[PDB]
């Protein structure tokens, strides 16, 4: 039930949640390679917990959205992040999903937010794989409740859960 | 030349009894939106006075859009990391530490401080 | 016509075509420094050579196509390789000793130097072969840098390639010679002993310097030129509208400038109208407020409007005003007007309406001006109808409308020489002082306040005047096809705007009328004047009104219910309003005014920060409905179809209407309300102590009321209270005190005393 | 296309709205909330531009929680699209100088620009 | 015009600033024309169709995207295979749907 | 040579002259201009002991009456050199070793400095 | 070797030649003369089609004949049966209120997909298509984005407090037609070209 109502039960599930991250791929353009290559022979994002990589959005809780979101493709993504069970967390990979990019047009969404809740958001060109893993750390202190913005506010364990989603 | 456009500049006038710039100009405001910078290099390539360089930290994830947009006293070679890990280093206690290691810091970022080569 | 070939291509022109232009209209191109438009050509800079060829028999020297004259059948050369090789050598000898401070220079992208440079430089010299950009490697000329000339312009000696556009234009435009050089040689630097700028219309040499020795301090390190966001759009601070251009950045006003419509003002703005700028984004009122317990608290604008029904639940058609601002645009007095057809109320005005409506008279068209024989001025275009001026200086000196090429205003026009000479004897003028024009105006008397209709009189031929006013009378018999121009008193004073219709009308001429109002000819035109009752917008007659500026104190006491729309807060009504909203500025507006030319001009909205505002239009819109009337107009697009229904025309088209009616009110003559340029709420940063209050009294009254040099003398006025530091002048008749009138006040005559 | 509401009155607006919305059905219409400041949403103000195909629908800056109670219409006025079938809500973001002249160009052009710059959005962030 | 000035002579030359400054704000201006010229991608034949009209910007770049039209083969190539092997199929072919879509 | 340096150094010392006449005399010293070979090195070694190339000693309206100049790193023909505004007047000073600041051959003292100073300040300017 | 046969053919029909100094050959035909003309031009030989590559020429300084051009790109393996190499473009234009265009489908396939995308982009349909559906743009997508009546639809780049750009109004790179931001563009910005 929700993971919460005991001190230690919220504890240990939220460390659960945080280790066993399962990603769902998503990916969309030139970022999926550098997110690919955060799991090649020289830098895995198999040991965390990430070795194994579900598909289906029906067992998989990470979104990594790893490319520029085109429009066309954006509505289709919604319903695949709503075929995600409700423990779910969205990252949003890229500067063309964080941001709109130099892609600054008609044709992609100018910052992932619009469809889906993101929980952290990652610069770069492409962000080095490394960087992949320190979004997925920020992510997991996030999801521990170990995380505070520059205002000093602590950060809700799943985004996600506040949305009138319908 | 930010074929992003992710550059905005406040100029402003040297005061000559404390002067911040070596010319009679200085940048009152240099922000830089992190999500929108493609990361090319145009910027330093036309910077006259070699003021602003790409430099090597990329653990640069945040949570917050508002709060990814580097302000110029977060990016002053003055500074020690990135500003989720200054963040952390007052949250933790604990300073900072570079997830990355280099064999030499070019001529261009004179004072940038990085770990060389292993001679400390 | 004359027959010219540039180089493959054959050119219909005129005569008196510069060569430098018949290239340009053949669409080829050269350096320029020397040569300006409007300006007198000199062969200078020596960028304009091209070849020249007169039977195929080449000059033997290469002729400077800016100042050399067109025969028919010329071929021009300017391809040739030897030519490039000079206009390249030419170029590096301007940029020779240039400070190397583009980076910093505020006018960056901006520098004709730097485009015709990086257009005709460095040849290909005759691989990969290593280029070297500069072969002088030696010390380079070094002068005082960003010396402030004034507090509206920055001087950098540095920079000036020594061209000749400044002192040029300062001599021959305003006629102001405040500038010119001061050693020769290569030492050669700018420098003056006038050192505030007399000249009012000092700012336009800031945009015409083709490098960054002059620029406007006011913008001085905000933007480059290309960062900013450029709005084009008309400044409504007095009648004539020149065509400006707004530059707004990051939600404030950044910079003004002169935006080129040769029919009103060819590249010129006014010192008031291009500095006059930092008030826009400074301080401004972005939430509406509502007086509720005895003061003012911001509201929503629900709670506005519904304080404006219960308060004028109960309004009566009869005691409603609406007082209109002197800078509205069309649409607003178009509706006003209409909804006092709906909402019967006899009394609305505007702001700057005159006693004696301007729409009297035909318009005259500038360039008509310029082809008129003779005229005949009462009052002072430099402070009523500023750019008129620089207008009347291509008309004394006998110029006359360019022909319109195919590139527009030509670059070199041989028509204007250099130091020409000013006639004395082809306008005459009569001013209360002696006007800064009397200098080209030989004819001249000066007269005091009230004394311009007996002039009027006289020069109609019922009586006779002193020996000037015969000699105007005179020369406007002469006169085949002369202008009439009359200022703010006569528009104001009503039998002598009467007799000057009369005189305009028995001798075919046409009148300029210096409103002081801006879109005063266009609320006539579209209908804004009082009825029967009559209280206009200096009457306190009105029990309801609504005010879009600050009315005399006394106009608000009595009445029930007051709302003003104001950009500002004043004290006035914080003190008297009920209800306050946000208005926005003439920047920041959209919609077309009328000059004093009958010439509609737009105003596009600037990306200002104007907060929560909403437009008159929809001011009136949410208080007519508070009242049962429902408004006709809330959008643009239905005013746009509403005005082209009224038969007003197209931007740029001149609407022709005329009316009679009069509405005079006496005089109370005791203080003079000088008209001025600058506008009283422009007091802000450099412009605080420029635009400050005057009080100008002749030596004699000022030992007579014990009036100092240069005191801080403090005045009151139904307009309000104003200090004013005081000015001895021996040409202002004895008795009287001119009180500098900083707003849209000018030319009236009103009571008044002087504070200790 | 019709303008209803007026600027800064979020109650005046959404009644007028849901008076001239009547049993439209929007199977295929398309709604705009146009804003301005992608990220802060907190202090955001919302116009909004309702392309129904036959005929198109206009309500100024008046939504929003920038305004005091402006989120209670917005989430009202989102629950109205939902209920008569709309599924493709957008986003455009426009510059504060441009908000205001919008809403005085000609239909064509208003339209063409929201439609050509308009970012897919989640309904539930305005809920 | 072509290649912005040498980085060491910007504190001599007053060309040399404005060289800089304009190529690196403006940039240059190529004659008006059309032009192409093709390569050999790892995915086929590839060329950028220029069409520049003497701005510092070009009129219109198009790009013959080699696996654009080169999927146009997929319902040829995978007709009769077997369901998985309409996988390898694609694959086969080496698509890049960011050359596709384009 | 290397001269080149105590000139520069010569030059700070001229530099100091300068700015003690204008504490003096209650009178505005102003920075002119700073050096290009320093604004604009990037990562470019710099050795001159100063970034500051140009000044002056204007008068209360801000009309300079005493203007010196020196000539850049890498220009050829180095030299300090003076120049008196309106007054056509213009001074080559040279720094020849173990003499001194040369004005040709008359070495350049701190009271002739002083004396033309003043004598630029009762003269020139205006206020 | 068999475009100095299609030079010989077209020449003597009256067909300009379009070239520049690069190497580059344009055929032009009219609308009529084109489908006949280009099924001779795959009768003779002409295996494989490149490009079609759709142009709007509206904002073009010097003004064209039409708004829209329509270019096909064809060629011959040099390694196939007869292998010449000869690769050349052909050139029609289209009006801007008569988009019409007979398809290439019956000669190529390849004109499949290709021409689609002009549709897509451009107002243009092509007669005789199999199936004319929107390629790359979203369904519910209003318009033709390439025209450049058609907005990009760029979205302002955001800031700490208030300060913002709208890069339309930003750039300082001139197109063809602005004049830029002194009085005109002469010399070398109005085009440049080294002679080798
Ligand atoms: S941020 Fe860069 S690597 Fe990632 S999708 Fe965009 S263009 Fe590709
Ligand atoms: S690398 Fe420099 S030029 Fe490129 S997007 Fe980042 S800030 Fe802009
Ligand atoms: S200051 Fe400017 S306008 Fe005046 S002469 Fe020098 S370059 Fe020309
Ligand atoms: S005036 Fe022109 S050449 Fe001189 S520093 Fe300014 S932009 Fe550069
Ligand atoms: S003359 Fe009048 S319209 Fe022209 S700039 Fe000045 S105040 Fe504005
Ligand atoms: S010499 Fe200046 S352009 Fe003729």
């Amino acid at each position: 039930r929700e993971g919460i109502l005991f001190t230690t039960l919220e504890k240990l599930v939220a460390w659960g949640r945080s280790n066993s991250l399962w990603p769902a791929t998503f990916g969309l353009a030139c970022c999926a390679i550098e997110m690919m290559a955060s799991t090649d022979a020289r830098n895995d994002l198999a040991r965390f917990g990430s070795e194994v990589f579900r598909a289906s959005p029906r067992q998989a809780d990470v979104m990594i959205v790893a490319g520029r979101l085109s429009k066309k493709m954006a509505p289709v993504m919604r319903r695949v992040w709503e075929q995600m069970p409700d423990p779910k967390w969205v990252i949003s990979m890229g500067a063309c999903a964080s941001s709109g990019g130099m892609f600054n047009n008609y044709a992609i969404v100018q910052n992932v937010d619009s469809v889906v809740p993101v929980d952290v958001y990652v610069p770069g060109c492409p962000p080095r794989p490394e960087a992949l893993i320190y979004a997925v750390m920020q992510l997991q202190k996030k999801v521990r409740g170990q995380a505070y913005n520059e205002r000093g506010e602590r950060l809700p364990p799943v985004a996600a859960w506040k949305r009138t989603r319908g | 030349a930010c074929p992003a456009y992710a550059i905005y500049v406040e100029p402003a006038e040297n005061d000559p009894e404390n002067p911040v710039s070596a010319g009679e100009r200085y940048a009152k405001v240099y922000e830089i939106n992190m999500l929108r910078c493609i990361f090319c290099g145009l910027c330093e390539e036309a910077c006259p006075t070699g003021a602003i360089v790409l430099g090597y930290d990329f653990e640069m994830a945040d949570y917050e859009y508002s709060d990814l947009v580097y302000g110029k006293e977060d990016m002053l070679v003055d500074v020690v990391g990135t500003k989720p890990q200054r963040r952390e280093a007052k949250r933790t206690g604990k300073p900072v530490k570079v997830g990355y290691v280099v064999p030499y810091v070019r001529p261009e970022l004179e004072g940038f401080k990085a770990p060389t080569e292993g001679g400390k | 016509m004359v027959r010219v070939k540039v180089n493959d291509r054959i050119v219909e022109v005129p005569p008196g075509t510069s060569v430098m232009d018949a290239v340009f209209h053949a669409g080829y191109d050269v350096p320029l420094f020397c040569s300006e438009k409007h300006l007198s050509p000199i062969g200078a800079c020596r960028m304009c050579l091209v070849r020249i060829g007169l039977p195929i028999q080449w000059q033997p020297k290469l002729a400077a196509s800016c100042v050399t004259a067109v025969a028919d059948g010329m071929v021009v050369d300017t391809l040739s390789d030897v030519v490039r090789e000079a206009q390249a050598g030419m170029v590096e000898f301007t940029l020779l000793n240039h400070p190397l401070d583009c980076p910093t220079c505020d006018k960056g992208g901006a520098c004709e130097l730097q485009d015709r440079t990086v257009e005709y430089g460095l040849y290909e010299k005759y691989p990969l072969e290593l280029p070297v950009y500069t072969r002088f490697e030696f010390t380079r000329r070094h002068v005082d840098k960003h010396h402030p000339l004034s507090p509206f312009v920055i001087l950098d000696r540095e920079r000036c390639i020594h061209c000749k556009r400044c002192v040029r234009y300062f001599e021959e435009v305003p006629g102001d010679e405040v500038l010119d050089f001061i050693e020769r040689g290569v030492h050669t630097f700018i420098g003056t002993m006038d050192f505030g700028l007399p000249s009012g219309f000092s700012g336009n040499i800031t945009d015409i310097c083709p490098v960054g020795a002059l620029l406007d301090l006011t913008a001085r390190f905000r933007a480059r030129n290309w960062e900013m966001e450029e709005t084009p759009t008309t400044c409504a601070l007095c009648p004539v509208g020149c065509g400006i251009t707004a530059d707004t950045r990051s939600g404030e006003l950044l910079r003004i400038r002169a935006r080129e419509v040769p029919e009103v003002n060819e590249i010129w703005i006014c010192d008031a109208g291009r500095f006059g700028h930092e008030w826009a984004d400074q301080n401004r009122l972005k939430t509406p407020l509502v007086r509720k317990e005895g003061r003012l608290v911001e509201a929503t604008w629900e709670e506005a409007f519904l304080a404006l029904k219960e308060g004028l639940k109960e309004a009566r058609g009869e005691e409603v005003g609406l007082y209109l601002a002197h800078d509205a645009t069309l649409e607003e007095g178009l509706l006003a007007s209409e909804l006092a057809k709906a909402l019967k109320t006899p009394h609305l005005d505007f702001q700057g309406r005159t006693a004696a409506p301007a729409s009297l008279f035909p318009p005259a068209s500038l360039e008509d001006l310029l082809q008129a024989d003779f005229a005949l001025v009462l009052g002072d275009p430099t402070e009523e109808a500023p750019i008129l001026h620089l207008r009347l200086s291509e008309f004394v000196r006998d110029l006359k409308p360019p022909h319109r090429y195919n590139h527009g205003t030509p670059f070199a026009d041989l028509q204007i020489k250099e130091r020409m000479p000013r006639r004395t004897d082809k306008m005459a003028l009569f001013a209360p002082y002696r006007a800064p024009l009397m200098k080209w105006a030989a004819i001249h008397e000066v007269h005091r306040p009230g004394e311009e209709r007996e002039i009027l009189l006289a020069l109609l031929g019922d009586k006779e005047g002193s020996e000037m006013v015969a000699k105007a009378k005179e020369a406007w018999e002469k006169a085949k096809n002369p202008v009439l121009i009359l200022g703010a008193g006569v528009l104001q004073d009503t039998v002598a705007a009467e007799r000057a219709r009369l005189l305009a009308e028995r001798k075919g001429a046409k009148v300029l009328a210096m409103t002081p109002a801006a879109n005063a000819r266009g609320l006539e035109a579209m209908g804004v004047l009082p009825g029967a009752k009559g209280a206009s917008w200096d009457e306190p007659g009105a029990l309801y009104a609504y005010y879009g500026f600050v009315p005399p104190e006394e106009a608000l006491k009595g009445k029930r219910f007051v709302v003003m729309h104001l950009s500002h807060l004043h004290p006035l009504a914080e003190r008297y309003a009920h209800v306050v909203l946000p208005a926005p500025t003439f920047y920041e507006k959209r919609g077309h005014l009328v000059n004093l030319e009958g010439r509609v001009l737009p105003l596009s909205p600037a990306p200002i920060e104007n907060g929560e505002a909403e437009g008159a239009l929809q001011v009136l819109a949410l208080l007519a409905e508070a009242l049962g009337v429902r408004p006709p107009f809330r959008l643009h697009l239905e005013a746009q179809k509403a005005l082209k229904a009224r038969k007003v025309p197209e931007a740029m088209g001149r609407l022709s209407f005329r009316l009679k009616e009069l509405r005079p009110k006496e005089r109370k003559g005791a203080f003079y309300l000088r008209p001025t340029m600058w506008k009283a709420h422009q007091a802000v940063g450099k412009a605080q102590e420029a635009a400050r209050a005057e009080l100008w009294a002749h030596p004699e009254t000022a030992r007579a009321e014990a009036l100092p040099e240069g005191a801080q003398v403090a005045v009151e006025t139904p307009f309000g209270r104003v200090e004013a530091r005081v000015v001895h002048r021996e040409d202002v008749p004895k008795g009287h005190l001119y009180l500098s009138a900083l707003g849209p006040a000018a030319g009236l005559r009103v009571e008044g005393r002087v504070l200790v | 296309m019709v303008r209803v509401g007026m600027r800064a009155a979020p109650r005046v607006s959404l009644e007028a709205l849901k008076a001239a919305l009547g049993g439209l059905k929007l199977s295929e219409a398309k709604v705009y909330l146009i804003t301005d400041w992608q990220d802060k949403r907190d202090q955001a103000r919302y116009a909004l531009l309702l392309h129904t195909g036959k005929k198109d629908l206009l309500v100024p800056d008046a939504f929003g929680p920038a305004f005091p109670g402006g989120e209670e219409a917005l989430s009202e006025l989102v629950g109205l699209l939902l209920a008569q079938g709309a599924r493709r809500f957008y986003e455009a973001v426009v510059s504060p100088g441009e908000m205001t002249a919008l809403l005085d160009l000609p239909p064509e052009e208003l339209l063409k620009r929201v439609m050509a710059i308009a970012n897919p959005t989640d309904p539930g962030i305005y809920l | 015009q072509i290649t912005p000035p040498p980085r060491h002579l910007l504190e001599t030359s007053m060309e040399a600033v404005i060289y800089h400054f304009k190529h690196y704000t403006e940039g240059f201006h190529p004659p008006k024309g059309e032009v192409y010229v093709p390569t050999e991608s790892a995915r086929g034949e590839l060329g950028y169709y220029i069409v520049s009209d003497g701005g510092s910007m070009p009129y219109r770049v198009k790009v013959r995207a080699p696996s654009f039209v080169n999927l146009q083969s997929l319902p040829y190539a995978c007709k009769g295979e077997q369901v998985p092997d309409m996988v390898a199929i694609i694959a086969s072919l080496d698509p890049v749907m960011g050359d596709v879509d384009r | 040579a290397s001269s080149e340096r105590e000139l520069y150094e010569a030059w700070v010392e001229l530099l100091s002259w300068m700015r003690e006449y204008a504490q003096a005399k209650g009178v505005r010293f102003e920075k002119e201009a700073d050096f290009p070979d320093f604004i604009y090195r990037m990562e470019r070694p710099y050795d001159l002991p100063t970034t500051i190339m140009t000044a002056s000693l204007s008068d209360g309206l801000g009309e300079p009456f005493l203007l010196a100049d020196v000539s850049p790193r890498h220009a050829k023909l180095k030299r300090i050199g003076l120049r008196l505004p309106r007054a056509h007047i213009h001074l080559h000073a040279h720094y020849e070793p173990g003499k001194g600041l040369v004005t040709g051959k008359i070495p350049l003292t701190k009271e002739r400095f002083f004396a033309l100073a003043d004598r630029a300040r009762e003269a020139l300017a205006f206020a | 070797m068999r475009l100095e046969r299609v030079l010989e053919e077209a020449r003597a029909k009256g067909y300009p030649i379009e070239d520049n100094g690069l190497g580059n050959l344009w055929v032009v035909l009219p609308r009529e003369r084109f489908k006949e003309e280009m099924a001779h031009y795959k009768a003779m030989g002409f295996n494989f089609l490149a490009d079609i590559v759709g142009l709007d020429y509206l904002t073009y300084p010097d003004p064209r004949p039409e708004r829209f051009a329509v270019v096909y790109e064809l060629v011959s393996l040099p390694g196939w049966k007869d292998g010449d190499g000869s690769r050349f473009f052909v050139r029609v234009y289209v009006p801007e209120e008569d988009p019409r265009l007979p398809t290439v489908t019956d000669l190529w396939g390849s004109a499949n997909f290709l021409e689609r995308e002009v549709y897509d982009l451009f107002g243009i349909v092509f007669e005789g298509h199999p199936d004319l559906r929107k390629i790359l743009t979203p369904e519910d997508l209003e318009g033709h984005p390439l025209r450049k009546d058609y907005p990009l639809g760029e979205t302002p780049t955001l800031f700490r407090e208030g300060r913002y750009i709208i890069p339309a109004e930003f750039r300082a790179a001139l197109t063809g037609k602005d004049p830029g931001l002194t009085f005109y563009k002469g010399g070398s910005r109005k085009g440049y070209r080294s002679l080798w």
